[PDB]
DNA sequence: CACAGTGATGCAAATCAAGTGTGAAGCCAGACAAAAACC
DNA sequence: GGTTTTTGTCTGGCTTCACACTTGATTTGCATCACTGTGCGCCGCAGGCCAGATCCAGG
DNA sequence: CCTGGATCTGGCCTG
DNA sequence: CCTGGATCTGGCCTG
DNA sequence: CGGGTTTTTGTTAAGGGCTGTATCACTGTGCGGCGCAGGCCAGATCCAGG
């Protein structure tokens, strides 16, 4: 931009764009940290002074020789400057949702916010040269982004936001960003700390934000399912992917849920986990190991972030995709008929698989399933492109 | 720049008393001279060189920084030297125009070439008698001939 | 959130100070900026 | 580029940048295969054609099912 | 002219773009050779261009000095 | 001795608001009058 | 030498634009810092959980 | 009761 | 001479 | 109230050129590990023929 600037400035006499500093200093109206505003119930155990952006996001580990030693990055917002930066930065769409709604444009009603949170670990982050701490080679991203507001007005609740990309990149903001594992512990805990705590203290207070001459007062509801399996597995104490126990939502083994295989009810949830943390820590019955896991049906650890139990949809695509892929090459081997093979047989499948996959259906072969892949795999003619490889009939119709 | 890598993590075990380690033995001297080499010269540890890591490590302060984990104090004065010479004779094959940028330089490369060639035959009897990388050669043989034949090594370099 | 990864590469080498004291800073500056929507009605103002 | 230009104008009013079929256009100036040229003698083996540009790099390697079995892709600007 | 700085990425002019392997010799022999007989044609021959309202006479050295160790014995056909 | 970024910071240099009253200059008027590049 | 073009002039008087300076008060430009990447390959891995085959020592 | 070759085999050089 | 708990072990679940 | 009357603004269609937007099969972010591939060569290392 500074080269382009300096180029059309030098060229055409005049100035058409601007200078790099005056893009500075019109930018810290959209970081947070800029706007006035307070919560009613003042919040407990954060601060009201309202100009902290960017700040530390150890939030003063001891990081000295003589203790449990630290080796990470990470830098975070503050997470109530974060979210009073983002309703003011929607405060035109929510001016002209509440006009499009046939509402008014002065009202201050009870503004109830649904955001939605999602946590994951990247790798084959590198780090660089020079001085600063071991840094490993991975990262954590822990952002947010507004998925709806609503209001309250006579006694039904009208959207007067409602986002219409809601997995773009475009919309999820970010809010932590730390250079840890994902499957450590207990650096994980040390940055994310700060975080649940301010959540716990702000699910139970009424913010008031001026919007554009008038003051309005928001409240929050916060949902969590932008989580893969692995990381509810670990954050919310349950065990780790392949016990007995599988599914985050409901008491059933592996074998129960292919005897019954549809019929169960939601049960898992924090205060249920958090619960069970507590059965297994104090063992209040005095029971054996085995039979103290069947009480706690699988909670061995503390659950410290508050999540609700739903399906991630992404990975459910690339876990069922690879799944029928297994299916589809066992099939041309015919392991029904013949449940002993070699290893070499199994390798041979796989190479035919994928070279007729490849003359077929336009598909490079991958050792790790995207989603792209996922989406041209799960058609019909893939399974045409399939069946043409399998001797009988009866698999065919089953396939199909 | 692998090969003096691997000189200073062959010197380190004092291999000319000890001609024989075991693997774990090399790895122990590697673990060493990495996480020292972090330590007090800020490099990261890499799996293949680069020019980066080999700008950073051909220079006075890294045998300063690595002479504090081999005890001898001969070892110390034949690796000061031997950096002294490469680093004599370094700007000769880097520079896009030697011959009016450093002649000083230059014009005695033949007697850096033989100093560096027999400290290696003398001080470093146990790695190069025998055998020689083919880099080693190209440097200590070749290049007063390329330099007079072209004018520059430098500027006919493949980076770009 | 792994579109945001998609973009936290193209951020972290083209958008940041190549330090490792900075990088976290700048990076979780423009991934705020770029998915500021003030910023984001300017570029759709020709559809007006 | 096609954002910029298209919300700078829309902004101004003004046309700042051109838009990009006139990019284009003017983009083929600076392409291979433009200028008249003579080579003195004539070069063996090589047309006199000056408007030659991006060619296939493969220079008609048969593709064909009972000989050798190429499987990559060039592209390739002729050297002169 | 010369270049000032030749090291650039500004300044190596790419000419032939294959998705081969250069390990295989087969197919890098079958894509490179049309440059190489274009090359050594051009060797012994002058180019008369016109260049700025006037025709000009120019006459090539082509070195080869930006090859690996590994590729020019490759290529070479020394031993490996 | 690879070389073009990567962005914040900070120091220097350039511009400018302002008084009011000057200079410098372009240009209107129609007409009168020499250089000059072709036959 | 003709013929048309191409520049020149006039003085009275009109608007139009630059400047005389200075002291902040900005705005704008450019270095400076310690680093990046492109310099090579290969495949299933890691982490964890659990039924089942080994095994090995005491009755 | 070798023993003289076939044949591995790990180290080293370049990417 | 059993033989029944230790101790691998290879296969399957998520990334 | 409205004919007159002067201009404003539009349509008619045959061509032209500039600018705008749809269309096409595809991308990447969804996961981890490591020294390794290729080639050459001196030093063990085995194998049957007496
Ligand atoms: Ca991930
Ligand atoms: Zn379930």
């Amino acid at each position: 931009y500074h080269k382009m600037y300096r180029t059309v400035k030098a060229i055409t006499g005049r100035q058409i764009f601007q200078p790099l500093h005056a893009l500075r200093n019109a930018e810290k109206v959209l970081l947070p940290g800029y706007h006035p505003f307070e919560w009613q119930p003042p919040l407990k155990n954060v601060s009201s002074r309202t100009d902290v952006g960017i700040i530390d996001g150890l939030s003063g580990l001891a990081s000295s020789v003589d203790e449990y030693p630290v080796d990470t990055i990470a830098k975070r917002f503050r997470y109530d400057s974060a979210l009073v930066s983002a309703l003011m930065d929607m405060e035109e769409d929510i001016l002209e949702g509440m006009r499009s709604q046939d509402l008014d444009d002065y009202l201050n009603g009870p503004f109830t916010v649904v955001v939605k949170e999602s946590c994951d670990g990247m790798g084959d982050v590198s780090e660089k040269h020079g001085s600063g701490p071991a840094v490993p080679e991975k990262a954590v991203r822990f952002s947010f982004t507004v998925m709806r507001i609503t209001i309250e007005h006579g006694s039904q609740n009208v959207k007067v936001f409602e986002e219409p990309k809601p997995n773009s990149e475009l919309c999820c903001k970010p809010l932590c960003l730390m250079l840890a594992d994902e499957s450590d512990h207990e650096t994980l805990t040390a940055i994310l700390s700060p975080l649940i705590a301010e959540r716990e203290a702000m699910k139970s207070s009424e913010l008031t934000l001026e919007m554009g001459g008038i003051p309005r007062t928001f409240k929050f509801i916060f949902r969590g399912t932008g989580y893969d399996e692995k990381l509810v597995r670990e954050v919310e104490g349950l065990e780790a992917s392949g016990s007995v126990y599988i599914c985050t939502l409901c008491d059933t083994t592996r074998l129960e849920a292919s005897q019954n295989l549809v019929f169960h009810s939601i049960t898992r949830s924090h205060a249920e986990n958090l619960q069970r943390y507590e059965v297994w820590r104090s063992n209040p019955y005095h029971e054996s190991v085995e039979e103290l896991r069947d009480r706690v049906k699988g909670v061995s650890a503390k659950p410290f972030i508050e999540t609700v139990p739903s399906i991630d949809a992404l990975h459910c695509d690339i876990g069922n995709a690879a799944e029928f892929y297994k299916i589809f090459q066992l099939e041309i081997g015919e392991v029904y008929k013949h449940p002993n093979a070699s290893k070499e047989e199994r390798k041979r499948w796989q190479a035919t698989l994928d070279k007729h996959l490849r003359k077929r259906m336009n598909l490079k072969p991958i050792m790790r399933m995207n989603g792209n892949f996922a989406r041209k795999l799960m058609t019909q003619e893939t399974v045409d492109a399939v069946c043409e490889l399998i001797p009988s009939e009866e698999r065919h119709e089953a396939l199909r | 720049a692998a090969e003096f890598y691997k000189i200073f993590q062959l010197e380190i075990g004092e291999v000319y008393k000890h001609p024989n380690a075991s693997k774990e033995e090399r790895k122990r001297w590697q673990a060493t001279l990495d996480k020292h080499l972090r330590k007090r010269m800020n490099l990261k540890p890499i799996m293949r060189m680069n020019g980066n890591f080999a700008r950073k490590l051909m220079t006075q302060e890294t045998v300063d920084a690595v002479c504090e984990l081999i005890p001898s104090e001969e070892r110390h004065e034949a690796l000061r030297e031997l950096m002294d010479l490469y680093l004599k004779m370094k700007p000769v094959w880097r520079s896009s125009c030697p011959a009016k940028e450093c002649p000083e330089s230059l014009c005695q490369y033949s007697f850096n070439s033989q100093r560096f060639a027999e400290l290696l035959s003398t001080k470093f009897k146990y790695r190069y008698e025998g055998k020689i990388t083919n880099y080693f050669h190209k440097t200590l043989a070749h290049v007063p001939e390329i330099i007079e034949r072209d004018g520059s090594i430098g500027a006919w370099a493949s980076e770009g | 959130n792994q579109s945001g990864n998609k973009l936290f590469r193209r951020f972290r080498k083209m958008n940041a100070r190549q330090s490792k004291c900075y990088e976290m800073e700048d990076v979780l500056k423009h991934h705020w900026l770029y998915t500021s929507k003030y910023l984001q009605k300017f570029m759709n103002a020709h559809n007006a």
